[PDB]
């Protein structure tokens, strides 16, 4: 279940590269929460600026015509009271336009002279004072419908000293809002966030040339005069605001604002995993593992997250990018490299390891190197090594039978629900330890034509028959060459529970069969029923994932 | 047959949000467009008196 | 460097679906079949479009957009968050059967 | 599978528009070119003395 | 402008193919064919590079 | 050409269905047999 889970969002770690490129260049130079309605009519006045600058000499070449961001402000009168304003200006992907007269310096030439055309954008802020204005630090989502604007563009005139001078008129470009966002705003040391506007152009008809000019019939407006020696810009609308505020324990007493943002919590790690031990103590008896069987896809596992920024799947698969930091990532693209470079070197690679029963890599590789303990016997060295390596593999990239990881990610998903206290940005490391941190040491098991064996990482292995249940003494290599190309079996229960149950309450053979299989259907219809000594066992393998 | 195809259909909403997000950003850093002169020279009777 | 270009509209989607259903009621049997058997894939689902127009990544994105605020999306999540939450702990005791 | 990882290979194209408009909104200048005649009438000025 | 050449990049694979075949001479014989049994993916393959 | 080594009863049944890749390790493993050439030429036959 879950194993597909982590292996397809571990694949789609070749999507964090756009979304680091996009983040660097934009920026190179229950419940406990409670929101609030926010629906307040507003209405917006605009100005532009302009920048214009000649060359020195006989006032003849002109250089840059440009826009510039203009700040201003007006008293507000809405639902019979008085707001005051602060707005700026600003524009970006303007087209460039250039006329040169010639080169003897008693021409006109104007170098730099942008004018706006359908591929341009301009940005608007607010600077309101009531109480919704105040609550815009944490907000769920956002929307605004305004009307358009039909600005249009003034005139402007040179000076020549013979001769009469070049006059520039016109311009027009209707307005369209397609878009809010959040920002912040400064003018006087006063810097505190406000809310964005964009929008979307349109020109008119009228045409804007230029005097005495080989120039006509230009589509769009200038930079001369966008004013036409007006004021401002009347644009009203709706808008809404959905934000919330972190609200107390109590009902009784809502807060009249939000103090601030990058506030120092970031509450230290190691006590934030008790309370897990504590979800994990009071968890469950069987749902988890109905819980353990539907794959649960990128969408469902961040499905009621309920948070204010869309970048959170972008973190979680940089963790699956990230364990390069750990052993999960690392352990996988080792093994994939030393697979793949056993594949093409008959020469040296072939000779320099160890023996199994023949040159396989995912046995004798696994006996590497390891500084020993204190006193062990020797095939329990190999069979913890080989049963590690194939632990690590074999899960993540097939197996019949339920698996671990699907519990894993059960409780997981147990745990994210229920956690009630859980920032958006505290989840891409509680994903990481819990895919590593968990399961500590688990056994495992194939079949053979009635002839069935175990073994895990604890540095013990045992072997049985299918048709009854003795002990017969171990072997490693034919064992280890059945397992290398195999389907394994997760070994959910291990073989003294399985001695236990058969001995106490007696078994089936076809119990035995789909039991010995990982089959959570006689699991979760044997457990459901009364509860028996495998159920005490489950829930310590439950309690056993610790973080 | 069809399972796949409505499983991708909806796995894809954690690439739609960085679609957009990075379409929007981009408008924002937009760079200048400049167009060309053009293979002629324009000239005139400037300083009439 | 016109006044503007003007985008077309298009008529009302009743009449759409309506012909699309008169549409439907002549398609063939044995074949729909044999396609019913070969799962494509995301990508072959839409290499076959009609004039291309700096439209296929449009379209694709677009069609991604609107299908998570679709019925199927809310159920399904409805579906995984009942269940976690179920199996989470003794939330509902007993309050109807 | 081997294969089906080839076929998820093939599958996932809906990044490739994501990439270049990428580079595009990040590239250099655009620009516009303009329109020119064609023949012409070979003129002058006859009645000069 | 320049007049554009009608061939890339095509002097690097033209004397690389040959090394390919002279390399995949020589591999191996049991260990490629438990190599294609895990599903090496695409993270998988382009990792270890 | 292989039928002259036995390989019966268990193998034909799964190396017919030419699709598990446990009898042809076994095989490949131990006893050489044509079908090591057969491959081989196959890893060959992919020249580019």
């Amino acid at each position: 279940m879950a194993s597909l889970i982590y292996r397809q969002l571990l694949t789609n770690s070749y999507t964090v590269d756009l979304s680091d490129e996009i983040q660097e260049i934009g920026s190179t130079k229950t419940s406990l929460w409670k929101e609030m309605q926010y629906n307040r009519d507003i209405t917006i006045r605009f100005k532009f600026a302009n920048t214009i600058i000649k060359s020195g000499g006989l006032g003849y070449k002109w250089s840059e015509i440009s826009f510039k961001p203009a700040n201003y402000q007006y008293t507000y009168t809405r639902d019979g009271e008085e707001v005051t304003a602060h707005t700026t200006c600003s524009v970006n992907g303007v087209n460039d336009f250039s006329f040169n007269g010639g080169s003897l310096p008693t021409d006109f030439v104007v170098s730099k002279f942008e004018v706006i055309k359908e591929n341009s954008y301009v940005y608007i802020d607010y600077w309101d004072d009531s109480q919704a204005f105040r609550n815009v630090v944490y907000v769920r989502s956002l929307a605004a419908n305004l009307n358009s604007v039909m600005c249009t563009g003034g005139s402007y005139n040179f000076s020549l000293p013979v001769g009469q001078w070049p006059v520039l008129t016109g311009g027009a470009v209707s307005l369209h809002s397609a878009g809010v966002t959040l920002s912040t705003q400064f003018t006087d040391f006063v810097s505190l966030n406000s809310l964005r506007f964009r929008f979307r152009l349109a020109v008119e008809e009228p045409h804007f040339k230029l005097t005495r000019t080989r120039l006509d019939r230009l589509y769009g407006l200038p930079a001369a005069d966008p004013n036409n020696g007006k004021e401002y810009y009347e644009i009203a609308g709706r808008f809404s605001l959905i934000s919330l505020v972190p609200s107390n324990d109590d009902y009784q007493t809502p807060i009249a604002n939000s103090v601030t943002v990058r506030q120092d919590l970031e509450r230290q790690l190691g006590e934030l995993r008790e309370e897990f031990n504590a979800l994990s103590q009071e968890i469950a008896m069987s749902q988890l593992i109905d819980l353990a069987l539907l794959p649960l896809d990128m969408f469902s596992m961040f499905s009621g997250i309920k948070s204010t920024i869309d970048a959170a799947k972008s973190m979680a698969t940089n963790v699956m990018k990230k364990f390069k930091k750990s052993g999960l990532a690392n352990s996988v693209s080792t093994l994939t490299d030393s697979l793949s470079d056993a594949a093409s070197s008959i020469s040296r690679g072939s000779s320099i390891r160890s023996i199994g029963s023949s040159a396989s890599a995912w046995t004798d590789v696994s006996t590497q190197i390891t500084d020993i303990s204190s006193s062990v016997s020797s095939v329990s060295t190999q069979t913890s090594t080989i049963s590690r390596r194939l632990r690590l593999k074999e899960m993540a990239t097939q197996t019949e039978g339920m698996n671990f990881d699907d519990i894993s990610a059960a409780v997981l998903k147990t745990k994210i629900d229920k956690s009630t206290q859980i920032s958006p940005n505290t989840i891409p490391d509680i994903v990481t330890e819990a895919s590593e941190k968990f399961i500590p040491n688990r056994a495992y098991r194939v079949i053979n034509n009635d002839d069935v064996f175990e073994a895990g990482i604890d540095g013990k292995f045992f072997a049985y028959k299918v048709d009854t249940f003795e002990e017969i003494p171990f072997d490693v290599q034919k064992f280890a060459d059945l397992v290398t190309d195999s389907p394994v079996i997760s070994a959910i229960i291990d073989f003294k529970t399985l001695k236990n149950l058969n001995d106490n309450y007696g078994i089936t053979k076809q119990q035995a069969f789909n039991l010995l299989r990982s089959d959570p259907r006689v699991l979760r219809e044997f457990i459901n029923q009364d509860n028996p000594i495998i159920r005490n066992r489950i829930e310590q393998l439950i309690m056993q994932c610790r973080l | 047959m069809a399972s796949l195809i409505y499983r991708q259909l909806l796995t894809n909403s954690y690439t739609v949000d960085l679609s957009d997000e990075i379409q929007e950003i981009g408008s924002t850093k937009s760079q200048n467009v400049t167009i060309n002169p053009g293979p002629f020279a324009q000239t005139g009777y400037a300083p009439v008196n």
